[PDB]
């Protein structure tokens, strides 16, 4: 849900919808803020999820610390997932 | 007991079942003794006991209205029994913190205060102590006096420079000053008196002071006057500082009237 | 948010209206030894339409705890504090007390209320503490006590507290019960048709420090017991003393629900 509730209704928005093409103008200055606020919970919640899964007692942890660099995948997974939204967004837009 | 029916014909069925009621009190009477052994205001404590303790209490009446009864005897025996020792060691120990901030008294209030409130709700279900609590409840309303005279304190002045160069509230200051390190808090608290009318004198510097900042030019010249002169009526290096108020008068009016 | 650290949330409400998701919150500590040497409180007013930065932040000025709204309407809130010093605010502006209701003389202790009567056309409410003296306020015009009973035992020991009192789903004239802390639910009525002494029930046989309280609603009324480890369900008769579907003894100290 907060992963992709988000991220598959940030990719279902209409950004120009239907001279006095100034309100369009002010039309998307509304939804933009929109976005940006979508975008902060999951730059929140991904990070919180890497939370979860590190502070947890498991007593055979102890002596096997947590890698990094699959962190940074999951981490650069959410931000193509990202892209992939912006880019669906855009090109619904333009057509 | 919706039922009793003794007979020789039921109690064959009931001895085991009077053991799964002795296992079931034993099974939450661990969860009783993992829940407190774990988890071990102040009075939180004796609360945290005393639940426990006559919550415990009622099972012991509801079985005894013997085989495994000996074993549920042994953990009942010490568990209940020391934890009684806690609750006495408790009233011990808390005695002597009452005792020693009363001592210092002569935060650490509140507490204290709400504590004598809480196990004295305890002990109806020393004497010089609940005296001075009181005492100090019935001074708690020159104690919210004393919050006035802080107050007064915190808004109490470039205007207020002449009267403070003239005034000698120091000397009210002072008598507070060697109050500040029995009818003697009293008599204070009417010093204090007198001394929120002298705050009423400061704020009547503080209103002179705000009405001071507030063809028809004769119309607008009479207003100028009149505020001047009702600033001059209510005043009486004083001469001097009159002069600089009525100075600074006279540039916010050229500021607001060449607009 | 990140500013929402270091602060239990000892309340949610909600707010009344039908389509509107927002939440009212309020955020405390107890057990003021270790009251916070860093944070005044605030509370914050949420959406879900989008995790927003708390659209309004009521600043009071002491230690905001349960905090009701107003009945049925998107215009104003009420708090409770620590003081005693109840709160009110407007919508318009994202500022301190609109009318900080004062000190007087006897409720100077904290308050885990803010409760409302049904008083048509206008507003209303009275709080309780750990010294009994529940203390009805004005209504609109705010600032003194109407009804300022301190209410008293039958015999004297008048320091008897509360939590969370609940009121009438049949049109609410003034019955009520309050949630006393000490193992006992009181009630009350107000209207004194008998003398000024009208706390009838005493249901004494619910455990240590309460915590829960309500109603039931949808048909009836017969009332709750969340409040210490064991959830029962008790019924308002002058012969039924004692619960009726008592559910499990549990672990981990109860302290909460509906």
């Amino acid at each position: 849900n907060r992963v992709d509730s988000n991220l598959g209704a940030i990719s279902s928005t209409l950004l120009v919808e239907l001279e006095g093409f100034v309100e369009q103008n002010r039309f998307q200055k509304k939804q933009a803020e929109l976005l940006a606020i979508r975008n902060e919970e999951v730059r929140r919640a991904i990070e919180d999820l890497y939370t979860l899964v590190r502070n947890y007692p498991r007593e055979n942890t102890e002596d096997v610390l947590d890698e990094k660099e699959v962190s940074l995948l999951v981490r650069h997974y959410s931000k193509n997932m990202y892209n992939a939204i912006m880019q669906c967004t855009l090109n619904s837009l333009q057509a | 007991d919706s039922f009793e029916l003794d007979r020789e014909v039921i109690a064959h069925d009931l001895e085991k079942k009077h053991t799964d009621l002795l296992h079931s009190y034993a099974r939450d009477l661990k969860d009783v003794a993992d829940l407190f052994h774990q988890y071990k205001p102040y009075s939180g404590a004796a609360y945290w006991v005393r639940g426990l303790m006559e919550r415990i209490k009622d099972p012991m009446d509801r079985l005894l209205t013997s085989e495994l009864f000996r074993e549920i005897q042994r953990t009942y025996d010490h568990l209940w029994e020391e934890m009684t020792e806690y609750r006495t060691r408790a009233v011990d120990a808390w005695c002597a913190q009452v005792a020693a901030t009363s001592d210092e008294k002569l935060p650490a209030l509140v507490r204290l205060l709400r504590e004598t409130k809480y196990f004295l709700l305890l002990e109806t279900s020393s004497a010089k102590d609940l005296f001075a609590s009181a005492d100090t409840f019935r001074q708690q309303i020159s104690a919210l006096d004393l919050i006035c005279s802080i107050y007064n304190k915190v808004q109490r002045l470039a205007v207020e420079k002449p009267l403070v160069q003239q005034k000698l509230d120091a000397v009210e200051q002072a008598l507070n000053r060697g109050l500040a390190e029995i009818d003697t808090y009293i008599k204070e608290c009417m010093e204090l008196v007198k001394d929120v009318d002298l705050v009423l004198n400061t704020i009547k510097d503080n209103v002179k002071a705000t009405q001071g900042i507030l063809f028809d030019e004769l119309n607008d010249a009479f207003n100028q006057l009149i505020q001047q002169r009702h600033s001059e009526i209510r005043d009486a290096k004083g001469a001097a500082s009159w002069r600089a108020y009525v100075d600074y008068f006279s540039n916010i009016v050229i500021d607001g009237f060449s607009a | 948010d990140p500013n929402n650290i270091k602060r239990s949330a000892s309340y949610v409400n909600w707010h009344p209206d039908g389509s509107v998701p927002k939440v009212v919150v309020a955020y405390s500590i107890l057990q003021f030894q270790q009251q916070p040497a860093g944070m005044p409180l605030s509370s914050y007013i949420w959406d879900v339409n989008n995790p927003n930065t708390p659209e309004y932040e009521m600043v009071p000025t002491s230690q905001i705890c349960c905090a009701k709204f107003n009945l049925k309407d998107n215009n104003l809130v009420g708090a409770g504090q620590y003081n005693g010093q109840l709160a009110y605010f407007d919508v318009r502006k994202g500022n301190g007390p609109v009318e900080a209701t004062p000190i007087d003389i006897s409720h100077r202790d904290p308050i885990y209320d803010f409760a409302w009567l049904q008083s048509k056309t206008g507003t209303e409410c009275m709080t309780v503490s750990t010294d009994g003296n529940v203390l009805w306020w004005d209504l609109r015009k705010m600032n003194e006590c109407v009804e300022n009973m301190p209410l008293k035992e039958k015999n004297s020991e008048t320091t008897v507290g509360g939590v969370c009192l609940e009121y009438d789903t049949n049109a609410g004239p003034t019955n009520f019960m309050v949630g006393t802390e000490q193992g006992q639910i009181f009630s009350c009525n107000r209207k004194a048709k008998n003398p000024v002494d009208r706390v009838k029930y005493v249901l004494s046989g619910h455990h240590g420090p309460i915590y829960g309280l309500r109603r039931n609603p949808f048909n009836s009324k017969y009332f709750l017991s969340i409040g210490d480890w064991t959830a029962r369900v008790w019924v308002e008769d002058t012969a039924v003393k004692t619960p009726i579907l008592t559910t499990k003894y549990h672990p981990t100290y109860l302290t909460g629900g509906t």
